[PDB]
């Protein structure tokens, strides 16, 4: 009896205030494209995942559903009668019995905010009402003989988007929330389609909703639909990466600084798999630092596990565990064991490391490191030599890299220059590889080019800041 | 009434620009 | 199985490069493309097995096309073979006549100086290709050798191919390797002599001596390699974008002076 | 900081190695 | 056909709403 | 879904019976992808370039299929009556829904630019476009609502 009533209060009041203020903002002002309660949906990314998972069988949350699905609200007297009915639909939990809507009363409850003479002028209340059945069901994480019910509720949510496409779409811009809803549902729905085979019908309606946007509206929905396309495009990533790069989808722009990070991660892996490493490293580092708000959120453990993989494919050697965290130090242990081998030149120990932990490397989604990595087993070494010796000979490099034949030792140099690892040139009168130095970085108009972009971005921050201001 | 809805929307759109042009003149001169 | 369904292969038993069968081969292509379906290939597993048969005879048609020295028709036909090897309902049994011919597709992809399509192509076999694919070990390890200094071993392994010859991509590989070497080093080095590029680029003095003597600049033959030097002058002014700089600085004042 | 903060080197062979070189053939016959 | 004549006034109403939201900030600055 | 260039290779195999094969499978390759033909646009332009191709008009449809996503609108603006044909024949579709609004705004801005210069040649209305404009004017008259037609004829100032 102490566990029930306080969730019954705070988890009545947060969403009562959210629904009331969302309807009041979306109708009182027409400029509610980015309302205050939009951040409330950000709270719903983090609230209900730790607030309640099951319907709280000690008479707490099972009564929240039939009250919040009984909404008629014709005018002010019907809404006031709903406020009067709130006391009884509140006390029915704590006094007698919360009704057992045990994982099934979500399908005939679609017409429940149409029963008892309901009018639907606020579409986002129906969007939140279609968002609610995933709270005791897909946020309970069971996935046992239950899949068809979330697919049915998602078809009802699709019918809600058809209602947003056909029934009174007079500049409501509710899709700017609904696509965010089509974020969260179609996350775990994706997990459902992760459990079964390829999501071809999801591919078709994802493309259809991707081109349903842009011409209609464009704010943070097309980015989410693009990313939800591209993740399972990258699942069976066979030849569609050329399609994804020729997919003109750099549009995203504002993405609350979180979705843009994983979009950068996805296109970084696409560009990393196609031998272009130097362009991949900068966008990998950009995606790593874009949203590091919390430590080891799963995303960091994977972008950090791709980052110095592509950096070791480039040739530069950082140590991996320099951000020792609760789930960084012990999760990157064979990662550190592999990155210790590239500084050395032992191939047998590296092969023993790979054969010892090849199952974990296949678990990381990084099958194809080895098919290129042996090239860097020589290449990194010669760049270190090209960093150490400004003028190296032709015969000393044979014993400085244990490359046996002097012609074989002097042939990697005939590739590393051409793709570009070292400025040095070779001449066949001495057999000496020698490089020059750069002094003109500050002497020429190199700093002005970077400074113009920095100045433009910094001064435009002031304009964007002042453009959102005082609202008396 | 959809023709009247379109043209009144087109009327206020090109009329909101003359308010946004006249205020930026007034806010500039009020500094001086 | 609408009307054709012929006897295994029409002409394959004796020496293959003959032009007699090809037209009816073309007719067989007609008798596979307007029958039920070829692109979705959803149901009717007998038509899928007929598509497998057409795939095998189209592999023999690719053999015939490279036997008559035809690259665009062959690349079109292989491309259709790659289209046919995956189905929308993947139920088709693997025919054994790909484990010596898919590596020919990989060798063609390598020999068309394509490395991006190589590495994005290497996702069909997740972990299968390491144990089996013994003839197909050569096209996938040729990428590994290319990123190594095994070039002399590559020209020695030009004739070590285990199962069957299909020598055409091996010679196109030779041509592209010599072309990449010859067009890749002409600006880092300065001079070459008779010994400083024969065993380094060409061979150990091969019949292609004259072929490399007439290829491009830096001609060789009279006891030293001379003529057609290649370097740079690098002229610069660097004060040309100053007017552009003016634009930039005025814009700065522009952002400083329009009322927010 | 544990015991060595970060970085360092794991060659496991440099322990007064110049003194070993001086001991290596008597400093290469005192070159 | 007709739904084109709806969607055009939808876009025009979005532009009108955005400009009317932007004007009130300048009105407040002028008032101050 | 990876045929793409492989099927377009057979779609442009150089044989007249293979051109009959091309017109057979060209309505069979109607899909929502306008990517993976973006690298083969000129290829389908070949199927629009052939005057000896009997189904060039149907080729117009796939010539309008390649640009409906890669941002482009002016190509489908061109391919409305000069290529046109069976695309504008279609009654109800979301694929043509943006196209008809594009053509209506193009027609009204061209009518503005023509009626603003009454003296002399004023870059006159082309012969191949207005065919869809009067078609859906009569469709609007056939939609039983004879109240928007006067507005549409008022916006296109003629």
């Amino acid at each position: 009896p102490p566990p029930p009533p306080a969730p019954q209060d705070v988890e009545m009041k947060e969403e009562a205030a959210t629904g009331g203020g969302s309807t009041g903002e979306a109708d009182g002002k027409t400029a509610a494209a980015a309302a205050e309660h939009s951040q409330r949906e950000l709270d719903t990314v983090t609230l209900e995942d730790i607030k309640e998972h099951v319907k709280q069988l000690e008479k707490a949350v099972s009564g929240k559903e039939p009250r919040f699905v009984l909404r008629a609200l014709r005018m002010l007297p019907s809404t006031s009668r709903r406020l009067n009915h709130y006391v009884l639909y509140k006390a029915v939990q704590g006094f007698f019995t919360s009704n057992n809507a045990t994982r099934d009363f979500l399908l005939p409850f679609l017409e429940e905010p149409m029963d008892t003479e309901a009018d639907l002028q606020f579409r986002p209340r129906t969007g939140k009402a279609a968002s609610t059945p995933l709270l005791p069901e897909v946020e309970a994480y069971l996935q046992l003989l239950v899949v068809i019910f979330m697919m049915n509720s998602k078809r009802y949510k699709e019918a809600q988007k058809i209602s947003d496409d056909l029934m009174q779409k007079i500049s409501t811009q509710n899709r700017r929330a609904l696509d965010l809803v089509a974020a969260k549902c179609y996350y775990y729905h994706a997990r459902v389609y992760e459990f079964l085979d390829k999501l071809d019908v999801v591919r078709s309606f994802l493309h259809a909703r991707l081109r349903t946007a842009t011409l209609r509206h464009d704010a943070d929905g097309q980015a989410t639909l693009l990313n939800l396309l591209l993740r399972n495009y990258l699942h069976y990533s066979l030849y569609d990466q050329a399609e994804k790069l020729v997919s003109k989808s750099v549009f995203p722009e504002q993405a609350n600084n979180n979705e843009w990070a994983r979009y950068l991660y996805y296109t970084g892996r696409i560009k990393a798999i196609q031998l272009e490493y130097s362009e991949a490293r900068r966008t990998m580092t950009n995606a790593l630092r874009k949203a590091p708000q919390h430590t080891a959120v799963g995303f960091k453990q994977t972008v950090h596990k791709l980052l110095i993989v592509v950096e070791l494919l480039l040739g530069e050697i950082p140590d991996r565990l320099q951000f020792r965290q609760p789930s960084l130090k012990r999760s990157l242990m064979p990662y550190f064991l592999l990155t210790q081998a590239v500084r050395t030149g032992n191939l047998a120990k590296f092969n023993q490391v790979l054969d010892q932990f090849g199952e974990k490397f296949q678990a990381d989604g990084t099958y194809t490191l080895i098919i290129r990595l042996r090239h860097n087993v020589i290449k990194t070494g010669v760049r270190m030599i090209s960093l150490s010796y400004s003028r190296i000979s032709l015969a000393d490099i044979a014993q400085k890299l244990q490359l046996d034949s002097p012609e074989d030792a002097e042939f990697i140099v005939a590739k590393a220059i051409r793709d570009g690892v070292i400025e040095a040139s070779i001449n066949h009168e001495k057999g000496y590889v020698q490089s020059k130095e750069m002094i003109d970085i500050y002497s020429t108009r190199e700093p002005q080019l970077a400074f113009h972009q920095r100045i433009s971005f910094c001064l435009d921050i002031h304009n964007m800041s002042v453009k959102a201001m005082r609202f008396p | 009434d959809l023709y009247s809805r379109y043209k009144k929307l087109q009327q206020e759109l090109e009329f909101l620009e003359v308010q946004e042009e006249y205020i930026k003149d007034e806010q500039k001169n009020l500094k001086k | 199985a609408t009307g054709m369904y012929e006897q295994l292969k029409g002409e394959w038993n004796r020496k293959s490069p003959n032009l007699s069968k090809c037209g009816e081969e073309l007719g067989r292509l007609k008798l596979v493309l307007l029958e039920l379906n070829f692109l979705p290939t959803t149901g009717t597993k007998l038509t899928k097995q007929q598509l497998i048969l057409a795939r095998d005879i189209l592999e023999i048609g690719a053999q015939w096309s490279i036997l008559r020295k035809d690259i665009p028709s062959f690349e079109r036909y292989m491309a259709q073979l790659k289209c046919y090897y995956f189905d929308y309902k993947e139920q088709l049994p693997e025919s054994a006549y790909m484990h010596q011919l898919l590596g020919l597709n990989l060798l063609f992809l390598l020999s068309q100086n394509r490395v991006a399509e190589f590495h994005t192509e290497l996702e069909r076999l997740p972990a299968k290709d390491i144990q089996t694919n013994v003839y197909i070990k050569h096209p996938v390890s040729l990428e590994q050798y290319l990123m190594e200094g095994s070039y002399n071993k590559v020209f020695l392994a030009k004739g070590n191919i285990p199962a069957e010859s299909y020598t055409f991509f091996i010679d196109i590989l030779l041509d592209t390797i010599r072309d990449e070497i010859a067009g890749c080093i002409e600006k880092a080095y300065e001079k070459i002599l008779f010994t400083e590029a024969t065993r380094i680029l060409f061979f150990n003095t091969p019949k292609k001596m004259t072929d490399y003597a007439k290829k491009r600049g830096w001609v060789l033959g009279p006891n030293n390699y001379y003529s057609f030097a290649s370097q740079q002058q690098k002229p610069e002014d660097t004060t040309i974008p100053s007017t552009e700089l003016a634009k930039q600085v005025i814009e700065y004042a522009r952002q400083l002076e329009m009322i927010v | 900081e544990d015991n060595w903060d970060d970085d360092n080197v794991e060659d496991d062979f440099s322990n007064q190695l110049r003194a070993e070189l001086e001991k290596h053939g008597y400093k290469m016959e005192t070159s | 056909l007709r739904q084109y004549y709806l969607s055009k006034i939808e876009e025009l109403q979005l532009i009108v709403n955005d400009k009317s939201q932007n004007l009130r900030r300048l009105q407040a600055q002028r008032n101050e | 879904i990876t045929s793409a260039a492989g099927i377009i290779s057979l779609l442009d195999e150089d044989e007249p019976q293979l051109k009959e094969f091309a017109l057979h499978k060209l309505n069979a390759v109607v899909n929502d992808f306008w990517a993976e033909i973006s690298e083969s646009v000129d290829k389908i332009e070949v199927l629009y370039e052939d005057e000896g191709f009997r189904s060039r008009q149907f080729a117009a449809l796939v010539a309008s299929k390649v640009f409906y996503h890669l941002g482009a609108f002016e190509e489908s603006l061109n391919y409305a009556l000069g290529a046109g044909d069976l695309f504008n024949v279609n009654d109800n579709s979301e694929y043509v829904e943006t196209i008809i609004a594009k053509c209506i705004d193009h027609y009204t801005k061209q009518c503005v630019e023509n009626a603003d210069l009454p003296e002399g040649e004023k870059k006159p209305i082309d012969q191949r476009l207005e065919g869809i404009v009067n078609k859906m004017f009569q469709r609007c008259l056939d939609d039983h609502k004879y109240k928007q037609a006067i507005g549409i004829a008022l916006e296109t100032r003629r």
